[PDB]
RNA sequence: GCUCGCCGGAAGACCAAGGGUUCCUGUCCAACGUUAAUCGGGGCAGGGUGAGUCGACCCCUAAGGCGAGGCCGAAAGGCG
């Protein structure tokens, strides 16, 4: 009840990779597909298996309390999963985004927050 | 009134001779928690003289 | 109407975060 | 083209011109809905139009 | 009237690649050419998720001034200089030394 | 207090506007001098 | 009117929340049209090209914003917006 | 082994920052960190930042044990200063100098 | 959110003039804001102004202006 953490993130990730709808979620989404590329959707299996396995390299303390993660721990994780530290930093970034988002879902309404979602365009020119 | 001659960096140094701050000497160490803090001021955890008198 | 609405709404919060990572 | 178009009468050219504007319209419709992949098409048609028009003129001109 | 063209095998006169031979990928307007296996640079690429581009140090091929590359004579095994004549009615290239067409 | 510039559009344009210049010999000489110095805008127009 | 002019009127569908709102609730579509076209010609052009029945066309002109790119001050171009009321027996096509 | 951390173009005058910089010169970085914590100044938090950064540098890059570090050289230089304008009475105006400074901290195990 | 305090023939509400996007949302905090700023009339992106009957246009003239011919004036031009 403290808030959103890597435990709930883990649950949502395993439920994700089990229920993964990339082909279906591409259909479920309409306004985002008109702007962003159609084939830009990443494969769920590889990415989410990588994420699950990398999370599995983490102790229970680094999960419930994600802000104690540092470089040496990233080394342990990367060496454990047999991958690059930049990927660990990548997944920590994605987890930061997810945490921020879910925090915004918890603070406001799901309808105000679902309608507050915006598609960023740096100009009216497409892809520029 | 306004000065007659440009005062040298020397004078400017002298005037500032008194402007140095005083580093606080003591950091009191609270008994229970052990964190350092000011004399007579509560800690970062709200500890004072062994109580936790703020829940925060 | 309400079916598809509620259905998609349940998982609605999980999708765009992964979609943003894909984009 | 432009040899190909040159051997057609004025009527068939008016008809082609209208087809072209329908195609062009349809195209920038698709392009403003974000439904276009091949952009190079616009230029293709936008220029062909001119070709046709430039003929109509000289068939009236002389 | 352009001397060095796509797909010519060339030899490199100048630079760290002096003496090396290779095949031309393309030419650029500024008088620069890009040659196979020639003038590798190590470039750092910020990973791009839209293009699924990983990060890392990519070895890439950097343009070389066309004055510095010579058209490679396969007959003589030497670098050559090129010239133009008219055979048939067509404008054609030849090697200056053995005066044979290309 | 009440300063010197109290703006008005209709005033501005009847006084200095393009047509107002073109009305006269002198005005067309202004527009000559400007075109010769190569200004971005000659007159005051919207 | 001539048809040749018509096909040159209608630039693009306008996409936004207001747009969607009217399209759903009041049965109305929103168009970016050539700056010079008029209510007559837009009525004509929709009725012709989408082949559906127009009731009335309301319009407005949008002044483009003013922008800065690399300190430079540019001006986005003007354009014309048209709220196009469909007689109710129609149901939308997007092509 | 000496280690640098710098912060360049900080808003504060060289002068104001010097006051604090001259508080921590020479101490081992623990004691100095605390000196800085309970100093009430702006410069204090600037310099705290730079010092902490400096510790990270030492440990992570050069493999120094934190206990041993002292602050050997800490100096605040002048930065590029920006002109502004404050309008003054009777119409005259004033070119204002918004000053910046270079805080440079250097720590060593020796 | 709660109390406190000020304006109320205004420190409220609506226009014309003048300005020209400052409007509304999201996002950011270098510079700008006489301090911080997570905030803004600041930055970047998006949205936003729907008329037979409200205005302008339009119909009619005031003072005044321009003014075919015309009168006048070295030239330009002045008067009508």
């Amino acid at each position: 009840g403290d808030g959103f953490d890597l435990n709930d993130f883990l649950e949502q990730l395993r439920q994700m990779k089990n229920m993964g709808g990339x082909x279906x979620x591409x259909x479920x989404x309409x306004x985002x597909x008109x702007x962003x590329x159609x084939x830009x959707x990443x494969x769920d299996d590889k990415v989410l298996v990588r994420m699950e396995a990398i999370i599995n390299s983490m102790t229970m303390k680094e999960r419930a309390k994600p802000e104690i993660i540092k470089g040496s721990r990233k080394r342990r994780i990367a060496a454990g999963c047999g991958m690059q530290v930049q990927d660990v930093n990548r997944l920590l970034k994605q987890f930061d985004d997810m945490q921020r988002m879910m925090k915004k879902m918890k603070k406001g309404g799901x309808x105000x927050x679902x309608x507050x979602x915006x598609x960023x365009x740096x100009x009216x020119x497409x892809x520029x | 009134a306004v000065q007659q001659n440009k005062p040298t960096r020397s004078k400017r140094g002298m005037r500032r001779s008194h402007d140095a701050l005083t580093a606080v000497t003591s950091l009191s160490v609270d008994k229970t928690s052990g964190e350092k803090h000011l004399r007579h001021h509560i800690t970062a955890d709200g500890y004072y003289r062994g109580r936790k008198v703020i829940a925060k | 109407k309400q079916s598809t609405l509620a259905l998609l709404l349940l998982l609605l919060l999980l999708t765009p975060v992964a979609a943003a990572a894909a984009a | 083209k432009a040899k190909e178009l040159r051997e057609k009468s004025v009527e068939e050219l008016n008809t082609e011109l209208l087809n072209l504007l329908r195609e062009q319209f349809n195209l920038r419709m698709q392009a403003a809905s974000g439904q276009l992949q091949q952009s190079h098409l616009l230029k293709q048609v936008r220029r062909d139009v001119a070709r046709v028009k430039t003929l109509l003129n000289e068939k009236a001109g002389a | 009237a352009a001397k060095i063209r796509r797909d010519d095998e060339v030899i490199v006169l100048t630079g760290k690649d002096k003496g090396k031979r290779g095949k031309v990928k393309n030419v650029l307007s500024s008088g620069k050419v890009i040659v196979e296996g020639i003038n590798l640079v190590k470039k750092h690429q910020k990973p791009v998720p839209a293009l699924n581009q990983p990060g890392g140090i990519v070895e890439k091929e950097a343009a070389i001034q066309v004055s510095n590359v010579a058209i490679f004579n396969a007959a003589t095994g030497k670098a050559d200089r090129v010239g133009f004549r008219f055979e048939d009615g067509k404008k054609v290239r030849f090697f200056k030394s053995n005066s044979e067409t290309i | 207090m009440k300063r010197t510039f109290q703006p008005s559009v209709l005033k501005r344009n009847r006084s200095h506007g393009f047509r107002a210049r073109m009305a006269t010999k002198n005005g067309r000489q202004v527009l000559a001098r400007r075109r010769a110095k190569g200004r971005a805008r000659l007159t005051v127009s919207k | 009117i001539r048809e040749e002019r018509l096909l040159k009127v209608l630039r693009a569908p306008h996409v936004s929340e207001k747009a969607s709102t009217a399209m759903e609730k009041s049965n109305t579509i929103v168009l970016k049209v050539a700056k010079d076209a008029t209510k007559a010609e837009i009525k004509a052009a929709v009725q012709k090209l989408f082949e559906v029945e127009v009731e009335v066309v309301n319009t407005l002109v949008v002044k483009g914003k003013v922008k800065r790119h690399g300190q430079r001050i540019g001006r986005r171009s003007d354009w014309k917006k048209a709220y196009v009321t469909l007689k109710e027996g129609q149901n939308l096509d997007f092509v | 082994m000496e280690t640098i951390a710098k912060h360049r173009h900080a808003r504060s005058s060289a002068q104001k920052v010097r006051l604090v910089a001259d508080l921590i010169r020479g101490k081992k970085v623990s004691q100095a960190l605390d000196i800085l914590t309970y100093t009430n100044k702006k410069a204090a938090v600037l310099v705290k930042k730079v010092l902490e950064s400096a510790i990270a540098n030492a440990e992570h890059n050069d493999g120094a044990d934190i206990d041993d570090l002292k602050v050997t050289k800490i100096f605040v230089d002048e930065g590029p200063s920006m002109k502004r304008i404050m309008p003054r009475a009777k119409g005259r105006a004033d070119r204002i100098l918004k000053r910046t400074s270079h805080i440079t901290v250097v720590v060593s195990d020796r």
